[PDB]
């Protein structure tokens, strides 16, 4: 099957990016870690912006990776990490100010 | 009324265990959920056994969110919900303490709510409370992150 | 730290909860399964509606999960599976229909 | 004109290697960005050395996204962008085969672009072909999931 990544807007790219890359940062596992590297991958290869733009999303992704949270269960909670960082206002305002449409 | 203290807190001991476990022993659609990973904060789960096993079981039609055991009562599953659950049905609180620390519980006994800031998937947790120690405590993960606001007793007979 | 999640609206809680749970199904490696899984669980104490639309979800998520992806690099894409689920008209349309607010 | 077949197949050899072997190898920007993690498909990037080093350097302003090596010339890090330099730069390609199959490319060889459906990171391939196998076949992973569309070659002399 193929995935839906030709799909995507240029805005949509970014976000999926922003999303994946953050899982790839914050999971231990390598073969996780891998297949979240391969899957941001996929939308950089269809983005027509220039790869500064991936490297301040990575700067703002890091102020959410390394974050600590805590619960009344036991959990990292690494995947709520990215989740909050997917809706950061900069992170929004960045991919809408983008110079690259 | 109320629970009695002494059969609280040998109903919670028997749920006193991991999530997983709780699952197992409750059955039914408590542990098909629990099986599924949808349900992973027994909190809730273990205070509704509480209550279905001492003589004050959760109605059916509590506006609450629930779900039945193996025993076909009922298991209220958010903390939020257990939380108000007990606000309209065990009376008036015995103590409530503004910015509580444990010291301020000590000597009585029977169910704690604390409200309070620093976790991620809840607003404060609900257990058994012996004058001591929580009945949970052995899970109790940590002056931790979490930051209690209001603590509330009812004291138990 | 404690996370965003007292600051999502019911509609956001839930498709948050459809991105954390799919993430829980596909990875392997149980650290991040039961971190997903953990994270999914703060969505759902906040939500205000029933276990069944989260069912629901789950069967949504089912129909990406099974899925497999193919590309010109190893991996199995497991990361994109969700990641084109939470785009999924369906879900979105249950979402938005749901009885409780 | 165009790189010779010879020295083409040579120097693509030195980087058909895993993508992070590849970022060791050319160093400066690319491999930066490698050991980021950013860029997974040594695709492009094993074209650029090809063309880098083979006197045919790929100009610094050529309307494509690129990173510096080490060596201060230039990467192409997309497929599609690989693909559209090859048909700007080129010339005339020699054959293009509608719903290609290996077969249809026997007994010449050059550079190879494929165009198909089927994988979900990228909508092509472009490598070397030396009228029997591609140059990096052994990463070749797959009649597999990808369905050639179109085939183009550029023969190198």
């Amino acid at each position: 099957q193929e995935a839906l990544t030709t799909q995507y807007s240029q805005s949509e790219l970014l976000k999926n990016w922003a999303l994946s890359h953050c899982l790839a940062l914050v999971y231990k596992d390598d073969v996780v870690k891998n297949d979240a590297r391969a899957t941001a991958s996929a939308y950089l290869e269809y983005g027509k912006q220039s790869v500064e733009i991936y490297h301040e999303i990575d700067e703002i992704a890091k102020k959410y990776s390394g974050l600590k949270y805590n619960g009344s269960i036991s959990s990292d909670f690494n995947t709520m990490k990215c989740i909050d960082f997917i809706h950061d206002r900069e992170l929004n305002e960045l991919i809408k100010r983008r110079v690259e449409k | 009324n109320r629970p009695s203290f002494n059969e609280a807190w040998l109903a919670f001991r028997k749920v006193n265990h991991s999530v997983a476990d709780v699952g197992s022993i409750i059955g039914g659609n408590v542990g098909k959920n629990i099986t599924g990973g949808y349900f992973q904060n027994a909190c809730p789960i273990r205070m509704s056994y509480v209550l279905n096993a001492t003589g004050f079981p959760i109605a059916r039609n509590s506006p609450y969110a629930k779900v039945s055991g193996a025993d076909n009562k009922f298991y209220i599953y958010r903390v939020n919900d257990m939380i108000d659950y007990l606000t309209h049905t065990m009376g008036k609180p015995d103590l409530i303490v503004n910015n509580p620390k444990q010291s301020d519980f000590i000597g009585k006994k029977g169910i704690i709510v604390v409200k309070g800031h620093g976790w991620s998937n809840a607003r404060g947790h609900v257990t058994l409370w012996n004058g001591s120690i929580c009945s949970d405590q052995c899970h109790l993960l940590n002056n931790g992150p979490f930051v209690p606001e209001v603590g509330t007793l009812w004291i138990l007979p």
